[PDB]
């Protein structure tokens, strides 16, 4: 299947640059254009520009003229978007997207997973992961709630899974809140049968790519 | 640039309802107008291209029509998994532009929150801070109130999930943070939840 796997999230100081990669597979790289589209948190979609995988000629929206550079390596099927002289309002999820064959058809049939770029003076901190243990006070008629609390981390995001992706039903991972300390805290919870608490192990898998933190915490009853 | 104006901004409809969203272009763009679906946490997804063509693999309940300046997008039978923000996009003239988005929520039956409370873990207390977590699970509609009562009565934070694709509910996480000493001081930790599903506020508590 067609895959566009994008590089990881990162924080950059104002005035610095980011280079976001997008490795493509499952199709003939050079037969397709690649576009870039960005989205600031809680906002709409903004087109940045287009590169021809064949040859590398580029065209950019006026507002990024002079600070965006799109390139591509045809030998690694990778597309690069570099944004220079970063400003606060460059904080966004950046997407690569490919349209169909041209044989003008600019609708994006495939998207990357997005890369959060955060423009900040603050420095990267990994998270502390604490368990929210199932108790009689997190039980409700045979339904028990457990979770884990991912605290004091920067920048966004973290990904949480449960039992390495096996447990998907009943899972809520809440949007991160920005504490007074300038750091983010998040909680992930899951509801399970109270029957399960003695028989099944629950482990939350927290991953913070910017700080290269990968924690696996077992949550057990109190 | 070609502006795209989308309407409504947001809407709530019931499963099975027919839903139509409109896009207007600031000038003639013929039929170079696409529709994308952005579900919570996910990248956008092409549903309709060139005003009316249904992208391959997209359910038949999605349709689009129009030409020139006025376009429509229709969901013929609204499904719970259709919760999302929908965007139009023109490509008649660069720069490619998007509309502002239409947020589509599901209207369902009233659902009261399941309230749970979590004392701070031992590990976190070792570190000198205590976070108490109050969970309001699977409730509808979205408006909910949480008041923290420490010893039966300023620094809590709340967070609401997007509407759940499965059962169309919301969930809410509230966290009260304290120094280890201030936590060890008080005895009763409660969160009092008010919501339309409850005939009266529910207090869920624990004793340290």
């Amino acid at each position: 299947q067609v895959q566009l796997v994008q590089s990881g999230a990162e924080v950059k100081k104002p005035g610095a640059s980011v280079k976001v990669s997008c490795k493509a597979s499952g199709y003939t790289f050079t037969s397709y254009y690649m576009h870039w589209v960005r989205q600031a948190p809680g906002q709409g979609l903004e087109w940045m520009g287009i590169i021809n995988s064949s040859g590398g000629s580029t065209s950019y929206a006026q507002k990024f003229q002079g600070r965006v550079t799109m390139t591509r390596d045809t030998s690694t099927s990778t597309v690069y978007m570099e944004l220079s002289s970063l400003r606060s309002e460059d904080t966004a999820v950046y997407y690569c997207a490919r349209p169909p064959r041209n044989y003008r058809a600019e609708y994006f049939q495939h998207w990357g997973q997005g890369t959060l770029v955060t423009v900040s003076s603050a420095s990267t901190k990994g998270p502390s992961v604490f368990p929210l243990a199932p108790s009689s006070k997190s039980t409700s008629g045979g339904t028990a709630a457990l979770g884990c609390l991912v605290k004091d981390y920067f920048p966004e995001p973290v990904t949480v899974s449960w039992n390495s992706g096996a447990l998907t039903s009943g899972v809520h991972t809440f949007p991160a809140v920005l504490q007074s300390s300038g750091l983010y805290s998040l909680s992930s919870v899951v509801t399970v049968p109270s029957s399960s608490l003695g028989t099944q192990t629950y482990i939350c898998n927290v991953n913070h790519k910017p700080s290269n933190t990968k924690v696996d915490k077992r949550v057990e009853p109190k | 640039d070609i502006q795209l104006t989308q309407s409504p901004s947001s809407l709530s409809a019931s499963v099975g309802d027919r839903v139509t969203i409109t896009c207007q272009a600031s000038q003639d763009i013929s039929n170079y107008l696409n529709w994308y679906q952005q579900r919570p946490g996910k990248a956008p997804k092409l549903l309709i291209y060139d005003a009316s063509n249904l992208e391959t693999g997209v359910p038949s309940r999605f349709s689009g029509s129009g030409s020139g300046t006025d376009f429509t997008f229709t969901i013929s039978s609204l499904q719970p998994e259709d919760i999302a923000t929908y965007y139009c996009q023109q490509y008649d003239n660069p720069p490619l532009t998007f509309g502002g988005g239409t947020k589509l929520e599901i209207k369902r039956t009233v659902a009261a929150p399941s309230v749970f409370i979590f004392p701070p873990s031992d590990e976190q207390l070792k570190s000198g801070t205590a976070s108490v977590v109050c969970l309001l699970n699977n409730f509808y509609p979205r408006e909910a109130k949480v008041q923290w009562k420490v010893d039966n009565a300023g620094n809590s934070q709340e967070s609401v999930t997007e509407q759940d694709s499965k059962d169309s509910t919301y969930s809410l996480s509230s966290t009260l943070t304290l120094s280890k000493a201030d936590y060890e001081k008080h005895k009763v930790y409660a969160c009092e939840v008010t919501h339309q599903g409850l005939s009266s506020p529910v207090t869920k508590s624990f004793n340290r």
